[PDB]
């Protein structure tokens, strides 16, 4: 499963 | 033997040409077994790799739903980047993003991967603790005290050395076929006549998988380094890769010349020489 | 910042006259990612070229393979033809059996 980018610089 | 699991995304504004596009791979090794595209018909992660299709749709579905995420993340992050580099909104900028988790032989972590870069400029990346991170800027730093402060680094931590590895051995399983098969580069040594007192001699190396080889030539046994035309390893579309390097010698002294390979899928390193 | 793309012109198996093949055009070194790439046969642009994903290397420069299958031939002349904004003028690359 892909890593979720969930949090904004 | 060592391998990994990678994902790479990028994301590319475009005002006046609708949202930013958001693009997604992943890779094991220097085989791509998925995609995800926002600017498809119909987006939705699909496969590109034969071992990856026999997962069920609850995995495809769980893609599809983090990627369509990652989408408004990093359009999000688009939109920060400006404010973060006070620039206008008329312009196009790129932000890149790479995840990894390289594993031993054993199947245990060696090391998780995860880094930034904002107009193809390093921006931040987690270092190799997986518990802290370095800011190549300011506006980095102000992502840092950020992330630090929701505790990012702990979750990522977690998907490294759970998710990530365990994933990773899920795949080189299923594809094992290919996977874990090294194929070894077909070499031979080319000539070419350049002039009356120089030629050249190319030294091939083709169908090679993996990616990683080297190739160099020896006069006398010494390194020609400086004097060695190697080209990129390319890709021939087959999965495999080749390579060349090649060497001017005046004519009569080619003998004194030795090509070396070394790739993970020969038993052990290979010379050759012009054969006429 | 940008990044002039760098060019290989190639085929998937060493070239033999009359053999079905593939033709291939490499680009990778290149930033941003937007990039214009054609397959040319005899100075005319080849209709059915496939390329594979976006990806780019560790230093964040992006790479893409344009390929499309062949015979070679003894006359027919294949080339690349590649437009980056880092380009003033679309660079063209002939296939080089021998490269």
């Amino acid at each position: 499963l892909p890593p979720v980018v969930a949090k904004e610089i | 033997g060592s391998h990994s699991m990678r994902y790479f995304y990028t994301a590319m504004s475009r005002p006046g040409r609708g949202e930013p596009r958001f693009i997604a791979v992943g890779y094991v090794d220097d085989t791509q077994f998925v995609r995800f595209d926002s600017d498809a018909a119909s987006p939705r992660t699909e496969p590109r790799a034969p071992w990856i299709e026999q997962e069920g749709p609850e995995y495809w579905d769980r893609n599809t739903q983090i990627f369509k995420t990652n989408t408004q993340t990093y359009r999000e992050n688009l939109r920060i980047a400006l404010r973060y580099y006070n620039q206008s909104e008329a312009g196009s900028h790129t932000w890149q993003t790479m995840y990894g988790c390289d594993v031993g032989p054993d199947g245990r972590l060696l090391r998780g991967h995860n880094q930034y870069a904002y107009d193809g400029k390093d921006y931040i990346a987690l270092n190799e603790d997986l518990s802290s991170w370095t800011a190549a800027d300011t506006a980095a730093q102000i992502t840092q005290r950020k992330w630090e402060a929701a505790r990012e680094a702990e979750q990522l931590r977690a998907y490294l050395e759970g998710l990530c590895v365990e994933w990773l051995r899920r795949h080189l399983e299923n594809g094992k076929e290919t996977l874990q098969r090294a194929d070894p580069p077909k070499t031979h040594v080319t000539h070419h006549p350049v002039s009356d007192h120089e030629a050249t001699l190319r030294c091939w190396a083709l169908g090679f998988y993996p990616a990683e080889i080297t190739l160099t030539w020896q006069r006398d046994g010494e390194d020609q380094t400086q004097d060695t035309e190697l080209v990129e390893t390319r890709p021939a579309g087959d999965r495999t890769f080749q390579k060349w390097a090649a060497v001017v010698v005046p004519s009569g002294e080619e003998q004194r010349y030795t090509c070396h390979v070394q790739h993970e899928g020969l038993p052990k390193p290979l010379t050759l020489r012009w054969e006429p | 910042i940008q990044r002039t793309p760098k060019i290989q012109v190639y085929s998937r198996h060493p070239a033999e006259n009359g053999k079905s093949n593939f033709l291939n055009c490499y680009v990778s070194g290149f930033h941003p990612s937007d990039i214009e790439v054609d397959l040319l046969k005899n100075g005319e642009r080849i209709e059915k070229v496939e390329h594979s994903d976006l990806s780019f290397s560790k230093d964040w420069s992006f790479y893409l393979l344009y390929y499309t299958e062949f015979t070679p031939t003894e006359k027919d002349e294949y080339a690349c033809r590649v437009n980056h904004v880092t380009l003033s003028q679309p660079k063209i690359v002939k296939w080089d059996r021998d490269m």
